[PDB]
DNA sequence: TTACTGTGGGAAAGA
DNA sequence: AATCTTTCCCACAGT
């Protein structure tokens, strides 16, 4: 099982040839707050799946025990776990417990988690690996700490569901870690100009390229990042053929627009319709920015 | 092992405000140009209208 | 201001079928340029289908305001009619007309639909790609929006002997159509009416096609087809399928197929047939406006002859589906940016949590709704927004229980959308649901 | 029938 | 260069 290969199920027809009572006690504790009740044990845990096809574990990962249960779930994991259980098992959203962990961000509950088997790697219905979570929600060290597994680093390029990467995902959202979860990324193993390539392939995922979110509405410091670390070609074209300046102007950032202009970024080409940066920017009415074209050359 | 329980709470949320930061500033942005817009439309989209009826008088006049 | 109100929205939600507004318009993915004065109509033809029956309330939300806004001192069957031109990266065509006129002749849920078969691009269009435009309003000039297509690319002829524009992608939509020498009128395309297949003279469909891969459900995976692979073709309306299928490459009524032909991706417009997979002497075909199988004589080793009807044209086509609703009578404006809800996303923990949306067109006067509870909605990309879930006990009370309350795992899945602040939905048909450990 | 108009095949011109 | 693509060129079968 991976990516490039998935499970469609429909209807059919053929064409003739000529015409002539459940509720376990354990989850609901285990969900519910603090009470550890019920054998842990082998049958206890890993055999029990409800209407969500969750696990104990996943359950206890839940890290939703709200009324606040602290400590204990971390242990109260371990427990089951050394009892033995399918650390990997997935629930009805595909979801392997150490993400349901990651998405709570329990990075103990994960740390142990991880070391008992677990693998991170598994990405659920949204197509979406581990450390595509932990930059989802932008916890630099939940990553930091992941970026230590062999197997991990091997799916530093994989895309989501929406066809985005590590940094793709991180120069998407702004913030203090990131511009650093991406220095990260960069030094785990991580190409900086990376299209989707492995992807151009079937499997409708393309186009853009880290550089690109970033432009498209601000997250200056990455851009900064990137156009200043070294690469990312501000002349880069993704399948509709925009260099980021467009995206930019498009979306109407002013900001990231100088920035581009400054360091050189091509205003000349145009996109698939023949249209470009002004044109689109003056199309969606950004003056402020059709003028900063016009002031310039 | 055994470190950390949360993470830095304070990133996400100095972030979901720098967001919701940009958001209200673009939300007026649309807001200004708001009826350029729908004016480049107004017009346009009637263009077509009075393009229309005299592509569609022909059927009245000859009859 | 014509905002939305809690009840006005389940009075909606609640019947989605005698209100909502669906407009959906197929098209090629390429198109033949036209050469000199010639003119090469684009094959299979964009046409647009007015799905729901809003489409019936949707006029009397006017026609009882052409007349009660008269009000002073045959003219009436005029300012209720539907005028839509759609046209390309027009520069010089005028823009062709399509009919959804009263006076026309006919000859399921679908309001009414047409098809704009004089559309041509010519080589005074120097443009390698280009997008359709669509404008629909009301004969009393009364406006409804103005769309655009997906990127269509321009191509000089197809090649007999960028990639993804010029090969049929593992996952892609494509049409398979018929013709007959030289001329038009006998024009077949593979659809599919009532839960069954035939070919349509009026219409063609869009046909999701799958490259098996091993073992009802079965397995997909991902890479171009090409010739002699398994491919399993899927109607993306319906959902309804056909038998696995071998596509195969044809040359002037001959099946051609050999070892080297494996090596080989089946291009745009070209024909080819699909040969069963058990007895491969067989080939889907039509006998007159109705498919069924056949078995075609066998010549050689590396080659096979098949009826007439039995090799088509492939082209990848793709579509676009408009959904909307005028929550509080016709708004002023029209809606033309209408939003298309791509996937939503969730990350983060209870407190912490945090709905991405993704799409195209999105427009900051937009607010998301859980079903029927509206959202501190934040505008990023025109392609994204973020939205924090709200809590459970807020959005479906001893009203709107049965309909939010999951009837299956006793759960809670809302129906979200995204609302303009002038009371209008744009449903994303997408469902936000609550783990919910009852019953 | 003569005049006109899409479409498909194929030669010739460029890339 | 060896081959593919783009621009011509034109016959067929309808209006």
């Amino acid at each position: 099982r991976t990516r490039k290969r998935r499970m469609i199920n429909a209807s059919v027809w053929m064409p003739p040839m000529e015409n002539e009572e459940s509720p376990i006690k354990l989850h609901t504790e285990a969900a519910g707050s603090y009470a550890i009740t019920e054998p842990i044990t082998r049958e206890s845990v890993n055999i029990i799946d409800p209407r969500h096809n969750r696990t104990v574990l996943h359950w206890i990962a839940s890290n939703s025990s709200a009324e606040k249960s602290e400590d204990l779930i971390v242990h109260e994991a371990k427990e089951c776990i050394a009892a033995g259980a399918d650390v990997n098992a997935m629930d009805c959203d595909e979801n392997t417990p150490l993400m349901l962990a990651v998405l709570a961000r329990r990075r103990r509950l994960v740390a142990y988690l991880m070391k008992a088997g677990a693998d991170p790697t598994i990405y659920n219905k949204s197509e979406r690996s581990a450390l595509h979570q932990a930059a989802a929600n932008r916890d630099f060290g939940m990553m930091v700490y992941m970026l230590n597994s062999t197997k991990l680093k091997g799916d530093i390029e994989e895309l989501d569901r929406n066809g985005m990467t590590a940094l793709m995902i991180v120069a998407h959202n702004e913030g203090r870690d990131q511009v650093a979860s991406a220095k990260l990324l960069v030094e785990k193993g991580a190409k900086v100009d990376y299209d989707g390539a492995a992807r151009k392939d079937s499997e409708k995922y393309k186009g853009r390229t880290a550089l690109h979110y970033a432009a498209q509405v601000s997250n200056m410091p990455i851009v900064k990042y990137l156009v200043g670390e070294k690469g990312s070609n501000k002349d880069k074209q993704d399948e509709d053929g925009k260099t980021p300046i467009m995206l930019a102007a498009q979306e109407g950032r002013i900001e990231v627009v100088m920035y581009l202009i400054q360091q050189g970024a091509s205003v000349e080409a145009v996109d698939a319709t023949d249209h470009t940066a002004r044109q689109l920017a003056q199309a969606n009415n950004h003056h402020n920015i059709v003028d900063i074209f016009d002031r310039c050359r | 092992e055994d470190e950390p329980t949360i993470g830095d709470l304070n990133a996400f949320h100095s972030g979901e405000e720098l967001h919701r930061q940009r958001s209200e500033l673009a939300r007026a942005n649309y807001e200004k140009a708001r009826p350029e817009m729908i004016a480049n439309q107004r017009a346009v989209t009637a263009h077509l209208f009075n393009r229309y009826t005299e592509d569609e008088e022909r059927k009245r006049v000859e009859q | 201001v014509q905002s939305l109100t809690s009840d006005r929205m389940i009075d909606f939600l609640s019947n989605k079928e005698k209100y909502e507004c669906v407009i959906s318009i197929f098209h090629a993915k390429v198109a033949q340029k036209s050469y000199g004065n010639e003119k090469r109509f684009f094959c299979p033809p964009p046409c647009i289908y007015l799905i729901g029956q809003g489409w019936k309330l949707k006029k009397d939300r006017v026609a009882q305001l052409y007349k009660t806004l008269k009000a002073s001192a045959i003219h009436e069957q005029q300012a209720t009619e539907l005028v839509a031109y759609i046209g390309i990266g027009s520069d010089t065509s005028e823009r062709q007309q399509l009919d959804f006129s009263t006076g026309k002749v006919r000859h399921p849920n679908i309001y009414d639909y047409c098809a704009a078969k004089t559309l041509y691009i010519s080589d005074s269009d120097k443009r390698k790609y280009f997008d359709l435009n669509a404008q629909f309003f009301y004969g009393c000039g009364m406006e409804i929006g103005g769309f655009v297509s997906q990127r269509i690319k321009v191509i000089s002829k197809p090649s007999k002997k960028d990639c993804k524009y010029l090969c049929i992608a593992s996952g892609t939509k494509v049409a398979l159509f018929n013709r007959l020498r030289s001329q038009t009128v006998s024009t077949r395309y593979l659809h599919v009416e009532g839960n069954a297949f035939h070919a349509s003279s009026t219409k063609w469909g869009a046909f999701t096609i799958h490259l098996f891969d091993d073992e009802d459900n079965f397995a997909v995976r991902d890479g171009f087809v090409y010739y002699g692979s398994v491919v399993k073709l899927v109607d993306s309306v319906t959902g309804i399928a056909l038998p696995r299928l071998r596509i195969r490459k044809v040359d002037k009524q001959q099946v051609i197929l050999d070892a080297s032909c494996s090596e080989e991706p089946v291009s745009q417009l070209h024909k080819c047939a699909f040969q069963m997979i058990d007895n491969e002497l067989v080939y889907l075909c039509l006998s007159h406006d109705k498919i069924i199988q056949h078995q075609a004589t066998a010549i050689n080793e590396h080659r096979h002859q098949i009826n007439d009807g039995a090799a088509w044209t492939i082209i990848s086509t793709d579509k676009a589906e408009y959904r909307f609703f005028e929550a509080m009578g016709q708004v002023a404006n029209p809606i033309s940016p209408c939003p298309v809800v791509g996937s939503l996303e969730v990350d983060g923990h209870g407190e912490a949590s945090r709905v991405e949306l993704h799409g195209r067109d999105f427009k900051p006067n937009l607010k998301v709704w859980f079903g029927a509870t509206p959202v501190e909605t934040t505008f990023r990309s025109e392609e994204s927004l973020h939205c924090s879930i709200p809590p459970v006990s807020q959005v479906r009370n001893e009203q709107t229980h049965w309909m939010f309350t999951n009837r299956t795992t006793g759960d809670v899945e809302v129906p979200i959308s995204l609302v303009r602040d002038d009371g209008v939905v744009y449903s994303s048909g997408l469902t936000f649901s609550y783990k919910s450990l009852e019953r």
